[PDB]
């Protein structure tokens, strides 16, 4: 098995317009995964709140669904609560959040599109391991 | 080759240092390249640590032991701990750096070209390990050196701007200290607290007046028992109950040393006001408390009345009973309720947790950083993969306050060792039969027999 | 003593030296060859790591009969398209 | 000749059958105390709620208990490292179902073994010998120190010390290696190292002696007897038995000194056993043995199980199995 | 008679660097090949055929976690001979089938034995009694029992150890789940031949260094001893003295105290075979009949034994699927055992 | 309760000064070789 094109092929946004990410893109993401989202999400799963994954079913039913590129960006940016209801910056890191979250302070743009990839591709790796926990480790 | 062989000295090269013991020259010249190893290595790992330091993330997510140090000390640090300034990190690594280089020069002339004994060279830093009055002399010499250096952390703390107080008002943060505790009840007091749980001796200092006036009190004794120990010499009854010999010397010191080690590893471990979780990350009992306040957090957002869930062993999910009755966080963490921290006292009341602001007065900062120290658990494997030992790779983190409890702990516990070994030889070295028994002369042979 | 021309002297020789300046370097790149050249995958069978799974497969090619074991592997080989 | 002098050369004479010495003077009564304790709890002690959780687990022999799987019950995760004397209770049944008797009974007893170190380098002393067999005694006595001292100070709480008991032992070891991974930690190793070789030098160097004993006895009696008590001429010829273990290896694999060959015997187990103390008192401040999980990743990324996954997976069942009432949130974090 | 037997025989027992012998024609081929095997295996060849694992340092393992693994369970108890049915003599299938396993294990099964003929014959040529020889006997019933008799009590050589580090950690976890063998009588005698050995060793040696007769001037006290000289180097008087005081007895003996550190261990390593023996046919110390009856019907009864077998009813659903790949096992969330929260 | 706690802590406070007190009484001197150590 190969990390082809295929693999790294994810939805850009809710329309159905898809991004094919480069090797590079990917492993860039994983690295920036762990610098800054790891130590509460690794596995796709989340330690302060275990009822909400990474998983790419449970990004789709997020309100605006989170189950491509522009919608992990923008919840980089600017996170919700699942239903879209409230603005939880002040406890979720964010670029605006930022000030209070300082790992976020040197991510760019560029470096939001890979993370977002990384966690759009891992589930399409690892299956039932993303998100599952320590059932299935 | 004066002693520098095993016929000569009657030390094998595997003991070879020990044919130093009379070589005071020498001997000087050895104790000085050491303490320019100790001073070089405080220099360059510095500045391998400020070479490898990422200011935006936190200290104790970047494998840092000496620049938390320096951050403590008020140096580089702001509001919070962020670091504003990295310049002091460099200077106190440079001038250690450079420092090197004189005792190492030093102490590889004394050691390979000047005299050998100093007895012949000066009476002043001549000295026989038999005389009492020297030996004390040079001891007053160091105790009056080792309290300077206690006032110099008073100083820094009064007069130099401040010591970084986890506690400050506002989120932690520099302050100059300006009234140290000089009650001696209090200072003292420490000193007779149990070291048991929700005591912790001296281990439980909690707050920078108390640190600052500690160091008065040090620094004054020690001056004075120098200058005591300068002017007299060992009393009649100190003469009859010690062993005068070199190693013997070595022993105590060692014995002294080990102490001093196994209370280091549970200061480091225990203590958040010296060892601010800003920078060494939270403590044990920290991270596990934060996980009880975490996920009380999420649970009353969602509409549980945590005072009244009640769990499923009929002790309270959330919150429960001390043994003595304050409110607490439950679950496992109930051994914790000993911990205080900043980001926790203002739930406190006098009986405890304080449901009323538990429902009302939880700030968006106290879940962040609960949030933040039970992520940060002072839990990983020795290839620094963080979290419990059943975890995945993906988190590279050990915290500090696990490197450096661990580290003097197994310090610790050989330099009790050598202090046996050392203390135990001395004897036997006075006595006079550390090499074997004498056939002709064996004591066991004029005893009598035990049936 | 039992004969043998003692250690101390052989490996002090220049001779020795001459010898294994030549015979120690080169068996060691003929290992690292045996490596880089992928030879070693090929004589024991060891995937290599593209060819634990193929490309949409997730269960091990685990061997499950005795005397068609060896059909079975070269039958999961196949599979590797 | 006065009535403390006359004390002190009793205490410190070496014609008492039993040595006492100043040392021994705190290790008599604080091991009759531990021992006393003991024996009593061991029999007759009523359930202890050992987690906190009111969940009292019965280690006595009267409470249906045998042999193997009675225990001293560790005191309750309630107290943590709190200090729990008898006086501290409001009534001995309150002391009994809180665990007290755990914490009187290692106390005295942690107290006890440390003088009974320095009774054995004491004795030394008053003998004329070396003074190092006490050293020798520090690797056992550091490793008590580790799971009855130590390890509960790191955790927290003397619920997470080892138990009195047979059972209580293998139950601590188990929840050991899901928490730490001992197994893959290189003290523990070392300690096994330390134990082995300990096990293979002393059959080692029984059989050597004993096949180089010079005849002195006839076959109907036991060669034993060809030993005398106080004989100032060696039993056996060291020679032969250096040719023979010289050529079972070769020769400059075997001792011929006596003296370093049984300093050896000596530092092996020793500096192994100090390694797996320092083990589990560093595994006390949670640094854990080496994880390798999913440390194998195939070129599309696929784990790769190791051996070291498949010891997860059983440190992961020990893990969310043992005390399965204790923990209400997700983490295990002591 | 000095035919070419003799003539042989000469040769083979020349007094030379590495002595050979009639038990070295033995010995040393396959003492060279079972450990060849094992270098060899560790460095190059996997277990994903047989068990679904990496496990060689081509593969990217360490030295932790290489192994030679054992091979799949449908081989049974094949000796998977290299010419054999299921090899038919490819060695590359051969070593993806786990034959380098059953390789190691009967080399080094001949290998001991010739070990321990090379102990007798230079025992004979030397003259000295053969003791060390029958010390031997203790590694090998271990190994014949735990390497040999346990996978042929059970339904293949795959649940035999396979050779690795971290392989025989797995085995170790396995023994505690599947036969409760800590609870295990004849474990327990092990245990304490193992420690009890290791304790004499550090006691026995401790005491003479700490005995010494003052036979030299030196701080270094071992050159105060030769080799020849006919007396004890160290005072057993001395030593029987400080331990009667110490510990109330002691030694009084020094050639029973010879045998008694030859006893100790190698006793305690034969009764860990057979106890080992006995779990080769599941024939268990798992439970106490007495305690189970009163806990079924008790909910209030806990002890420390009901405390481990539910931390073995964890390891056996939680490791079951992964460790016997061939069984198939799919156990749904739900069914796991789990305490709360974890 | 009390009662016991003051006799324990009269008898720890007994045989701790007996140690010190017994250390401190010329104890190197006590040994079968050299006497003269001060
Ligand atoms: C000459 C020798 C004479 C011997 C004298 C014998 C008298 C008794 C000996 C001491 C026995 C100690 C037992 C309990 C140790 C312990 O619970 O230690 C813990 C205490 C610290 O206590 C903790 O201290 C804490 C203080 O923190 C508090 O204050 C902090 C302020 O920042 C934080 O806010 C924190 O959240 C808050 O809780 C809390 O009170 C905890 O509840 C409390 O448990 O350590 C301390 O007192 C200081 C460290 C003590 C040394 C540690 C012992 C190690 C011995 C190793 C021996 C090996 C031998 C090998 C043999 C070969
Ligand atoms: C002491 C110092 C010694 C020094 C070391 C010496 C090393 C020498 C090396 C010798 C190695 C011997 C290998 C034996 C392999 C074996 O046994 O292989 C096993 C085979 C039997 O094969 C097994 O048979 C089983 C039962 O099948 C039977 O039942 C099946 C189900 O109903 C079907 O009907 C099937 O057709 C039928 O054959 C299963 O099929 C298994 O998968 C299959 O492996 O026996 C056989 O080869 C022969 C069996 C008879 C001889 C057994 C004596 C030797 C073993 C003694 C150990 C006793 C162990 C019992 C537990 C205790
Ligand atoms: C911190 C570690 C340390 C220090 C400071 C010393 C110091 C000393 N040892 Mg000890 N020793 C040590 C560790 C140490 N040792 C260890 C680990 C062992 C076991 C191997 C020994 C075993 C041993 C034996 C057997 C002997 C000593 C002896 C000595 C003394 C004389 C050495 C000599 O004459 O060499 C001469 C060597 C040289 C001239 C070669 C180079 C030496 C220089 C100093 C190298 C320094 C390089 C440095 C980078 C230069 C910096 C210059 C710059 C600052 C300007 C000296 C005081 C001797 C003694 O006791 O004499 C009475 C002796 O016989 N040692
Ligand atoms: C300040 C501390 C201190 C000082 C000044 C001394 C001084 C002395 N010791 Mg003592 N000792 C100490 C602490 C100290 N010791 C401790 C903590 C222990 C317990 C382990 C001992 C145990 C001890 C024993 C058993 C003996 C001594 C002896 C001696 C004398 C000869 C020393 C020598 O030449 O060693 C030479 C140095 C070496 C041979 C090198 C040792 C190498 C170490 C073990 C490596 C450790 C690994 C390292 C930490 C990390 C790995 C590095 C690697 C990756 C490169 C000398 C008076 C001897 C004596 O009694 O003379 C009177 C003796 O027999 N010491
Ligand atoms: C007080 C001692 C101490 C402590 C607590 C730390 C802690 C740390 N160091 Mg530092 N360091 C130290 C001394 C210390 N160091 C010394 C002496 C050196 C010079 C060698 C360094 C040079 C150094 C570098 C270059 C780096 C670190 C790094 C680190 C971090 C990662 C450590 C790691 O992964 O270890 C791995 C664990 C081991 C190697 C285990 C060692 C096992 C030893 C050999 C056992 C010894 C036992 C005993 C001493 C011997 C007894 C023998 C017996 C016979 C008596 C951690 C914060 C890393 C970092 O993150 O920097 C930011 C890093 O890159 N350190
Ligand atoms: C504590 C360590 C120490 C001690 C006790 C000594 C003692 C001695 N040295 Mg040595 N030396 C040392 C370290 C030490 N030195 C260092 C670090 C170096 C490199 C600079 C040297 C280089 C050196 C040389 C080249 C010579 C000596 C000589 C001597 C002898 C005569 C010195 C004298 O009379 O000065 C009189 C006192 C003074 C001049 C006062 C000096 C005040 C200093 C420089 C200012 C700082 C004081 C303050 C306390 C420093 C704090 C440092 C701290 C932060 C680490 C005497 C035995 C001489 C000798 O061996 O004769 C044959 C000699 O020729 N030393
Ligand atoms: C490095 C520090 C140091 C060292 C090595 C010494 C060494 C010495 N001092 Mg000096 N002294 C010092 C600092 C030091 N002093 C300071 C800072 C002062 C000012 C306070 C003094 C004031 C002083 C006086 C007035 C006297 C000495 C004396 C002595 C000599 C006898 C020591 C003795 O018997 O202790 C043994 C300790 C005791 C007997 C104390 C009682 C025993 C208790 C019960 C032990 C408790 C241990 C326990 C674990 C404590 C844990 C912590 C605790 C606080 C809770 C010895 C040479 C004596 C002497 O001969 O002077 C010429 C003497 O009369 N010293
Ligand atoms: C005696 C003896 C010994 C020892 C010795 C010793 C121990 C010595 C020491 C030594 C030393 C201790 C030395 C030191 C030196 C130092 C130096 C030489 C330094 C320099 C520095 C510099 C040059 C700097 C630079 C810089 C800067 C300024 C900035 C930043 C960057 C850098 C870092 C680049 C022995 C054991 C061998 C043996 C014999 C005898
Ligand atoms: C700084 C500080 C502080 C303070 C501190 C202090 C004030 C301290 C003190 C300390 C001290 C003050 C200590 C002491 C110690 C002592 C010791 C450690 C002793 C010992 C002793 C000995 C060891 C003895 C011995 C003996 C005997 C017993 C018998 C006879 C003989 C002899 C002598 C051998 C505080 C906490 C506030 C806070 C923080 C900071
Ligand atoms: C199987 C087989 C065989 C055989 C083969 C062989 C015989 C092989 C050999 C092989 C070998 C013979 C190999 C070897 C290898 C070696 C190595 C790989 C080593 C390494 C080492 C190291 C790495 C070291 C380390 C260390 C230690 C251990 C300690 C000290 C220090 C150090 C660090 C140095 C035949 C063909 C018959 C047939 C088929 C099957
Ligand atoms: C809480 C701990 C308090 C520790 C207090 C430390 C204070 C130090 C003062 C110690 C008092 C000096 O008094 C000390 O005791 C008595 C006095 O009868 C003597 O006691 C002893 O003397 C000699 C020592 O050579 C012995 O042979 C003899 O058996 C014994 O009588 C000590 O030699 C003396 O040194
Ligand atoms: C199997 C080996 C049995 C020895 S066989 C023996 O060997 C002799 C050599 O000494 C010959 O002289 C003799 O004819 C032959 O029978
Ligand atoms: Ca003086
Ligand atoms: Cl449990
Ligand atoms: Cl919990
Ligand atoms: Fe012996």
């Amino acid at each position: 098995a190969e990390l082809t094109p295929e693999v790294l092929t994810v939805p850009l946004n809710s329309e159905g317009k898809t991004i094919t990410l480069t090797e590079k893109q990917y492993l860039e993401g994983k690295r920036l995964f762990q610098y800054a989202c790891a130590s509460c999400h690794v596995g796709g799963i989340t330690k302060t709140n275990p009822s909400l994954d990474l998983r790419t079913e449970t990004l789709a039913l997020a309100t605006p669904p989170r189950d491509n590129i522009e919608g992990l960006v923008d919840y980089m940016k600017n996170p919700t609560t699942y239903d879209g209801e409230q603005e939880i910056a002040e406890v979720h890191p964010s670029l605006r959040s930022a000030d209070i979250f300082p790992k976020m302070r040197n991510l760019t743009e560029k470096d939001l599109v890979a993370i977002a990839g990384h966690i759009l591709v891992e589930p399409k790796i690892l299956g039932d391991k993303w998100g599952g926990g320590k059932v299935y480790y | 080759a004066t002693n520098r062989d095993q016929e000569s000295s009657g030390f094998a090269w595997w003991a070879g240092n020990a044919r130093l013991i009379n070589l005071s020259g020498k001997l000087l010249g050895a104790h000085v390249a050491h303490a320019g190893l100790i001073v070089f290595w405080a220099g360059a790992m510095t500045l391998f640590e400020l070479a490898h330091f990422i200011p935006e993330k936190p200290m104790y997510e970047q494998g840092l032991i000496l620049i938390p140090h320096i951050a403590t000390l008020g140096w580089g640090v702001g509001p919070g701990g962020e670091v504003v300034d990295t310049f002091p990190f460099f200077v106190v690594g440079v001038v250690h750096l450079i420092s090197s280089a004189v005792l190492g020069f030093g102490g590889v002339y004394h050691a390979i070209r000047g005299p050998e004994t100093l007895e012949e060279y000066s009476s002043f830093f001549g000295y026989d390990w038999k005389d009492k009055n020297k030996m004390t002399t040079i001891l007053g010499f160091h105790l009056i050196v080792l309290g300077i250096g206690a006032l110099l952390l008073v100083a820094k703390a009064m007069f130099f701007g401040g010591l970084y107080d986890t506690w400050a008002p506002g989120g932690g943060d520099v302050r100059v200290i300006t009234n140290p505790t000089l009650d001696p009840r209090v200072i003292f007091g420490y000193l007779l607290k149990s070291p048991f749980g929700g005591e912790g001796w001296i281990v439980s200092v909690n707050n920078l007046e108390d640190v600052v006036g500690g160091h008065i009190w040090i620094g004054l004794i020690c001056i004075a028992g120098g200058i005591w120990h300068i002017l007299t010499t060992p009393f009649g009854w100190a003469r009859r109950a010690f062993i005068w010999s070199g190693e013997a010397y070595l022993s105590y010191s060692l014995g002294a040393l080990s102490m001093m080690g196994f209370i280091a590893t549970c200061f480091v471990w225990f203590n958040n006001t010296v060892y601010p979780s800003e920078f060494y990350g939270p403590t044990g009992p920290e991270a596990s408390q934060a996980q009880a306040m975490t996920f009380l957090i999420r649970d009353q957002k969602l509409g549980a009345n945590v005072g009244s869930a009640q769990g499923p062993t009929g002790l309270g999910k959330y919150l429960m009973r001390s043994p003595t009755g304050e409110i607490i966080f439950g679950g496992e963490t109930m051994r914790f309720w000993d911990f205080r921290g900043p980001w926790l006292e203002p739930l406190r009341g006098p009986n405890g947790l304080d449901l009323n602001k538990i429902k009302n007065d939880i700030q968006p900062w106290q879940e962040r950083r609960a949030a933040e120290y039970m992520t940060h658990a002072p839990l990983g494997s020795l290839n620094s993969v963080g979290g419990v030992a059943t975890e995945i790779n993906s988190v590279n983190f050990v915290s500090p306050r696990s490197w450096l409890a661990t580290s003097h702990f197994v310090l610790a516990f050989f330099f009790l060792v050598g202090h046996l070994w050392h203390a135990g030889r001395a004897r036997a070295a006075a006595a006079g039969f550390e090499k074997g028994i004498d056939r002709e002369s064996e004591p066991v042979l004029s005893m009598p027999s035990l049936d | 003593t039992t004969g043998e021309r003692p250690f101390s002297d052989i490996i002090t020789s220049v001779r020795y030296w001459v010898i294994h300046s030549i015979t120690i370097p080169a068996l060691f790149i003929a290992g690292w060859l045996f490596v880089s050249t992928g030879l070693a995958y090929d004589v024991f069978g060891t995937p290599r790591p593209d060819s634990y799974y193929a490309q949409e497969q997730r269960s091990i090619p685990l061997v499950t009969d005795r005397f068609e074991a060896k059909q079975q592997v070269e039958t999961f080989l196949e599979q590797l398209k | 000749a006065n009535l403390w002098e006359r004390f002190c050369n009793w205490v410190t004479s070496t014609d008492n059958r039993l040595y006492v010495g100043w040392f021994g003077v705190i290790m008599i009564p604080t091991l009759l105390a531990a021992t006393i304790c003991f024996v009593i709890a061991f029999i007759a002690a009523p359930p202890v709620d050992i987690d906190g959780i009111r969940e009292p687990v019965s280690g006595s022999l009267l409470y249906g208990n045998n042999i193997i799987t009675g225990a001293v019950v560790p005191s309750s995760n309630a107290i943590g490292l709190h200090f729990y004397p008898i006086w501290e209770a409001a009534s001995l049944d309150e002391w009994l179902y809180n665990g007290g008797p755990y914490q009187l009974i290692i106390f005295h007893f942690l107290l006890g073994a440390s003088c009974y170190m320095g009774r054995q380098w004491e004795l030394s002393y008053r003998l004329g010998m070396r003074p190092w067999i006490c050293v020798a005694y520090s690797a056992p006595l550091a490793s008590a120190f580790a799971v009855f001292l130590i390890y509960p100070i790191g955790q927290g709480s003397f619920s997470d010390g080892m138990p009195l008991g047979i059972s209580g032992t293998f139950n601590f070891m188990i929840v050991f290696q899901a928490e730490h991974n001992i197994l893959m930690h290189p003290f523990h190793q070392l300690g096994v190292a330390g134990v082995f070789g300990g096990a293979l030098f002393c059959a080692m160097h029984g059989s050597l002696v004993t096949s180089s004993l010079i005849r002195e006895t006839t076959e109907t009696e036991s060669a034993n007897y060809g030993y005398k008590f106080g004989q100032e001429e060696e039993t056996y010829n060291i020679v032969a038995a250096h040719g023979y273990f010289g050529r079972l290896i070769f020769q400059y694999a075997s001792f011929n000194n006596s003296r370093s060959l049984h300093f050896f015997l000596a530092a092996w187990p020793v500096v192994g056993v100090w390694f797996a103390a320092l083990g589990i008192s560093t595994m006390a401040f949670n640094l854990n043995g080496f994880n390798f999980n999913h440390s194998v990743i195939d070129a599309k990324g696929n784990v790769i199980n190791t051996w070291a996954d498949i010891i997860n997976r059983a440190n992961l069942g020990m893990e969310v199995m043992h005390e399965r009432n204790a923990h209400n949130f997700p983490l295990d974090l002591a | 008679e000095r035919g070419w037997f003799d003539i042989l025989d000469d040769w083979l027992k020349r007094d030379r660097f590495v002595f050979v012998g009639w038990s070295g024609i033995l010995l040393f081929p396959c003492a060279y090949l079972a450990l060849g095997g094992w270098l060899t295996g560790t460095t190059f060849v996997t277990s994903w055929y047989t068990h679904g694992l990496a496990s060689s340092y081509l593969e990217g393992c360490n030295f932790l976690t290489v192994a030679v693994s054992t091979p799949a369970n449908s081989m049974g108890h094949s000796l998977l001979l290299l010419w054999g049915p299921e090899a038919q003599g490819d060695f590359t299938r051969w070593c993806q089938l786990g034959g380098l396993w059953t390789f190691i294990a009967l080399h080094g099964a001949f290998g001991l034995i010739g070990f321990m003929l090379r102990q007798f014959e230079i025992a004979r040529l030397v003259g000295v009694r053969p003791y060390n020889a029958i010390a031997f006997s203790a590694p090998i019933a271990v190994f014949v029992s735990v390497f040999l008799i346990y996978p042929l009590g059970q339904s293949s050589w795959f649940f035999a150890p396979s050779f690795g580090v971290a392989a025989i950690f797995r085995f170790l976890l396995f023994f505690q789940g599947f036969h409760n063998w800590t609870l295990n009588p004849f474990h327990m005698m092990g245990v304490a031949g193992v420690l009890g050995g290791a304790l004499l060793c550090a006691i026995h040696g401790a005491t003479v260094e700490n005995t010494l007769f003052q036979d030299g001037e030196g701080a270094s006290t071992f050159r105060a001893f030769n080799p020849t000289q006919a007396e004890e180097t160290y005072s057993m008087v001395t030593a029987n003295r400080f331990w009667s005081q110490i510990f109330g007895i002691a030694f009084s003996n020094k050639r029973w105290l010879h045998f008694f550190m030859l006893f100790v261990p190698v006793t305690g390593l034969w009764m860990s075979a057979i106890g080992v023996v006995g779990l080769a046919l599941n024939l268990r110390s798992y439970d106490f009949i007495s305690q189970e009856i009163r806990a079924a019907e008790d909910p209030e009864f806990e002890t420390f034994y009901t405390k481990n077998l539910l931390l073995n009813e964890g390891i056996r659903a939680w490791m079951a699927p992964q460790d016997q790949p061939h069984e198939n096992f799919v156990f749904p969330e739900e069914v796991l055992p789990r305490g709360n929260a974890l | 309760m009390e009662t016991l706690k003051i006799t324990v802590y009269i008898v720890v406070t007994f045989f701790v000064l007996l140690f010190v007190f017994g250390f401190l009484s010329g104890d190197p001197a006590r040994n079968p070789k050299r006497k003269d150590l001060e």
